[PDB]
This record gives structure tokens, sequence and C-alpha cells, in this order.
């Protein structure tokens, strides 16, 4: 799941894919989108910096991607 | 949030 095109501008790409935040070596940072049902997307294609993407990863906040972040929620 | 690879490595 980690080669996946996670949205309609991903731009990790198996062929050319290399470590950018501190915590990556061999594979993409990944967070999961809560929106419906849910679904993983590369933390670098949604602008992440890393601090956000740490404090994210340590904590219960749901996180929703770029694409379903305006979605009304419930 | 569910992440992966988020993990600090080892070597400090
Ligand atoms: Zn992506
Ligand atoms: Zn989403």
């Amino acid at each position: 799941g980690y080669w996946i095109t996670c949205c309609p501008t991903c731009d990790v790409d198996i062929n050319t894919w290399v470590p950018f935040y501190s915590t990556e070596l061999n594979k993409p940072a990944m967070i999961y989108c809560s929106h419906g049902d849910g679904h993983w997307v590369h933390a670098q294609c949604m602008d992440l910096e890393e601090r956000t993407l740490i404090h994210l990863s340590e904590g219960s906040n749901k996180y929703y991607c770029n694409e379903h972040v305006q979605i009304a929620r419930a | 949030a569910r992440t992966k690879q988020t993990a600090r490595k080892a070597a400090g």
C-alpha cells in the first residue's frame, strides 16, 4: 500500500521516490485520512511539515486529507 | 492519527 497513487496530485513513485522526512529511509511516510471508511495518503503529498506529521503520529487526533478536509463533518 | 514510517531510527 506504500506505492499507491494517494491523490490526484500524488508525487510519490516507486521509480523515483527518495527520503524527505528525517524518519524515512526506504519507504514514504504515510498518514490515514479518516473521511468515510478512510484511506492512506503519503504525508509529503499533503504538504505536511515534519513536525506536524510527527505531532499527528503522537496523538489521537484524526487527520483529513486536503481533498476531504472541507467536507462537513458530522 | 494512524501513520507509517514516522518512527525515529536508532543511532543516537
Ligand atoms: Zn501520494
Ligand atoms: Zn481523504
